[PDB]
RNA sequence: UAAUAGCGCCGCAAUUCAUGCUGCUUGCAGCCUCUGAAUUUUGUUAAAUGAGGGUUAGUUUGACUGUAUAAAUACAGUCUUGCUUUCUGACCCUGGUAGCUGCUCACCCUGAUGCUGCUGUCAAUAGACAGGAUAGGUGCGCUCCCAGCAAUAAGGGCGCGGAUGUACUGCUGUAGUGGCUACUGAAUCACCCCCGAUCAAGGGGGAACCCUAAAUGGGUUGAAAGGAGAAGUCAUUUAAUAAGGC
DNA sequence: CGTTTAACAGTGGCCTTATTAAATGACTTCTCAACCTCCTA
DNA sequence: TAGGAGGTTCTCTTCAGTATTAATAAGGCCACTGTTAAACG
């Protein structure tokens, strides 16, 4: 998986644009809109809530009744399969981040239950705090799912406790017997997170988009000529009016890749024109550096084109596309302001030959397996013969190379590994670490990674300050000049990023070391949430300002961002990328030089 | 709202010669202000420094006129109709 | 006149180290000459930072083939398209005319993440004119400090009217400050100038340097990076509402 | 030789809180079809 | 034939969450009493 998106400008007539804007921003819009809310009101939204998988086909089934519907009809098959597919996303989505964070609650409540103080575990228990402390060091003889496996599977309240005991150190053994202080923050902190995950669970259903606005122009004539009743319908009546009044409708993902047919202009430019709309004509507006993609795109249907149908597509380097419109700056109508743009995700790992070869492999693996999964079922229905008939066409079509370049892969040294240390203050810290001689082969650091380009890392945090004041300038006055710094944070992590994988080039790495970072933005949020409420009692305004500017700080460390870069490129480039646990005590370089020999130690098994 | 404007309409809501900021003339002096303001939001979509105004002027007609409604029905409801609300 | 002090950032040092340098003794010895790392430690007659607003389908970072090259990388050949961004420059400006509209002010006191702070000329009014990014303070900035204003933070005081059943109002001139739309002023660029397109388009004319004796003969006249869409959520700030919300 | 002004140091009071919306910056999740059939030219 | 528009359907097996090992990094003024250390008749 290294798929990745190339983007260009697409050009046409006036009209020809004025054809797709009506096209979607009234219909296809409408239709998912249409969609989302039939999604919300199905009986068994909440059976769908209970689990993270929405069924396969029930949002093509709540929209077969849509396709003929009056103000839904009128347009190309694959683009009812578009709304579709963008609604299906949505759910399959809301339905992911929902479920994880109730087990997260349920698994928060089980440990709140498990945390008892050395006093509390005295009195339920009955016994000396050394019994519990023996039977613990007992336990941890006969990893922390195996001991919640155990505390959840008996009802001794001894040896629960003895479970309590020990996961209240981590599954150690500290003979410490103080900081009940230490006990009563810790078990605040953990109320706190439930409380948390508990706020998050209330969460809004999916939006969609609405760009007429006629809610809101409703709404104000409502408010303005008549008077509510009640503060309860005043206030929604102010929530609606302050909403935001979108105008772009949504993309249009193609998730067939042969859906965008390409052609060469009489110019030489390229040229597309999507299924469900050949009339539609567009000439492709991309930078040199994007060219060899598109190029390679219409060689590639041109050569399946010229075996009669004997190539598969499935190992083109085009796997999908977006159909979005941008945003322009000025007036007039939208067709003419907005620029069609076409965003097709690519796997790079095709481009070459060699890699080619990987990708028939990873899919004549997946789809062969998928072929002895539905053979074993005996319904035998005929769509269902269809799909196995046209499993093993993608068989026998995916035998039959394409011509592209050759690339003699990259053979990694498994021994040399790199660890990446994360923080708030150095971004990112690299040590280039030999595991067989436990001495780093090197050494970086943000000014060696950033180099010549180190003045960009102060530039991000000087004017992200900046900037954040102007916003706070600019909002009490309601200017629309409200800027942030996104763009140079974006590129100074691709430069990062850039820089580790040319690093794990130079010394012939086998691999790159990622801390796993977990919900880092709010265990802090927590941990300074209960420290406050100490140094603050009852003041909650000054439970808030305690450590305001770390908290902002820890939101607006993008580790995630950095990851997902680092990730693109090893990807791109076939480093092998593992994961380890960041040292919480250290310097930056003994935190990477740890953190990557932990990975090679776990690895081995 | 014009000076002009203000004197008429705390003349045509005036219960005597001196009343300026009786309830009635509260209302209508808001009512006035939110009728000319409707066309504005009707044609600038973006002027969300006015829509916090237009906001604020709707909440303090309702709690003028809920006020109203407490204390005298009949002045309430006589008012209600006078301005259509 | 004042910017004291604090905080952040750069540099300049000093020290200790190595991820450095040296040496083979190949993991040890030394050294801080470069490169860095970690402190503290000063703001030098200075080093490096540096935040008023804008302007290019700008240039470069590119693909394939072959060679040397294990590879990078270089060279040679063929192709080239303008997407979205980050810098570095260069250049322009410090806007006007109309409308529509928000807020804030009886009068005080304290004073906010409040506003203002450039050069010269004329005034020394409160404003024009020319210039202008060096633009109050410290090497550079700040929400910090100074100065003035402070109604447009918040709080307190407090006069007269109307209301006074819990809501609250007037003392208010476009007066100050904002927002929106429409037409307009300049740059519309990447060595310079001219004509042109900008849902498309480039064309031409020069300069300097190198090669070349010289030939618009040919070349050069700043660099980088890309995984996007959708949906939620968190945080900060702002504003309205509420007196809990259910 | 005792002493009385500067110079820090610890203490007590104050400080409101929630909901929706927006802007920004981040985070999390999901996705990243492929061959066939038919119907016109 | 050859373009162009529609059809179609499941994966994988599900089912993952809950631990720590610190320490950062805490208020900001306003006003007061209390100590404390150094210069001086």
């Amino acid at each position: 998986a290294s798929q990745i998106t190339i983007q260009a400008r697409l050009i046409s007539f006036e009209s020809n644009r004025q054809q797709l804007w009506k096209l979607m921003a009234d219909l296809n819009t409408p239709l998912i809109n249409e969609l989302l809310c039939q999604l919300g009101q199905h009986p068994d939204f909440e059976k769908w809530q209970q689990k993270g998988k929405l069924p396969s086909t029930v949002v093509s089934q709540l929209c077969q009744p849509l396709k003929t519907d009056p103000r839904f009809a009128g347009q190309p098959s694959r683009l009812y399969m578009s709304a579709i597919h963008i609604v299906d996303y949505i759910y399959k989505s809301w339905l992911a981040i929902q479920k994880r964070l109730q087990q997260q609650l349920d698994g928060k409540t089980r440990w709140l239950e498990m945390l008892n103080s050395d006093a509390e575990l005295v009195e339920l228990s009955g016994d000396t705090l050394e019994a519990i402390r023996v039977k613990a060091a007992e336990i941890l003889a006969i990893l922390s799912k195996t001991l919640f496996d155990a505390y959840q599977e008996t009802e001794d309240i001894k040896s629960r406790s003895a479970i309590s005991y020990l996961l209240k150190n981590g599954c150690k053994l500290t003979d410490k017997e103080e900081d009940s202080e230490k006990f009563a923050k810790r078990r605040r902190q953990v109320e706190i997170q439930i409380q948390r995950l508990t706020e998050k669970l209330i969460s809004r259903m999916p939006k969609g988009r609405d760009l007429t606005n006629a809610k809101w122009l409703e709404t104000l004539l409502t408010a303005t000529t008549t008077v509510a009743e009640d503060n309860a319908q005043a206030k929604r009546w102010q929530d609606i009016l302050l909403t935001r009044s979108s105008s772009l409708p949504f993309p249009l993902v193609f998730e067939t890749n042969e859906d965008m047919v390409w052609s060469k202009n009489q110019k030489g430019r390229l040229c597309v024109h999507f299924n469900g709309l050949s009339d539609l004509i567009f000439e492709v507006y991309c930078g040199n550096r994007q060219l060899h993609w598109f190029q390679r795109f219409l060689e590639d249907q041109q050569t399946k084109r010229k075996s009669k149908n004997q190539h598969s597509s499935g190992l083109f380097t085009l796997r999908n596309g977006h159909l979005v419109w941008l945003e322009g700056e000025g007036k007039g109508e939208p067709w003419n302001l907005h620029h069609l743009t076409l965003y097709c995700c690519v796997d790079n790992r095709l481009w070459t030959e060699e890699g080619t070869e990987i990708v028939r492999q990873e899919k004549a693996d997946e789809i062969t397996k998928f072929i002895t999964n539905m053979k074993k079922k005996s319904d035998l229905s005929d769509t269902q013969q269809a799909l196995i008939q046209r499993k093993q066409s993608t068989l026998t079509r995916i035998n039959n190379s394409f011509e592209r370049p050759s690339q003699p892969l990259y053979q990694g040294q498994s021994h040399i590994l790199v660890g990446v240390s994360l923080g708030l203050e150095k971004p990112a810290t690299v040590a280039v670490v030999d595991a067989i001689a436990n001495k780093v082969l090197a050494y970086r650091s943000i000014k060696q990674l950033l180099g010549d380009n180190y003045e960009l890392l102060n530039r991000q945090r000087r004017q992200q300050q900046y900037l954040s004041h102007e916003r706070h300038k600019a909002q009490k006055n309601f200017s629309p000049n409200q800027f942030g710094a996104s763009e140079l944070g974006q590129h100074i992590d691709r430069l990062l990023a850039k820089a580790i994988v040319a690093l794990a080039r130079t010394y012939k790495a086998g691999s790159i070391v990622l801390p796993k970072l977990g919900d880092m933005r709010e265990v802090v949020q927590s941990e300074i949430q209960a420290i406050a409420e100490q140094k603050f009692p009852g003041y909650i305004e000054g439970q808030q300002k305690y450590a305001k500017q770390y908290r902002v700080n820890v939101h607006r460390w993008s580790y995630g961002r950095l990851i997902q870069s680092i990730q693109s490129k090893a990807a791109q480039t076939g480093i092998v990328i593992e994961e380890g646990k960041q040292p919480i005590r250290g310097s930056p370089h003994d935190k990477a030089k740890e953190l990557a020999l932990s990975a090679y130690n776990l690895r081995l098994t | 709202l014009s000076t002009e404007a203000t004197a008429k309409i705390v003349s045509e809501f005036g219960r005597d010669a001196n009343d300026t900021g009786s309830t009635e003339v509260q209302v209508a002096l808001l009512t006035a202000q939110i009728n000319h303001l409707q066309g504005h939001f009707a044609e600038h979509k973006k002027d969300h420094h006015s829509r916090r105004g237009l906001l604020r002027m709707v909440s303090q007609r309702r709690k003028l006129l809920d006020y109203l409604k407490r204390k005298d029905v009949a002045r309430y409801t006589q008012l209600i109709e006078r301005l259509g609300l």
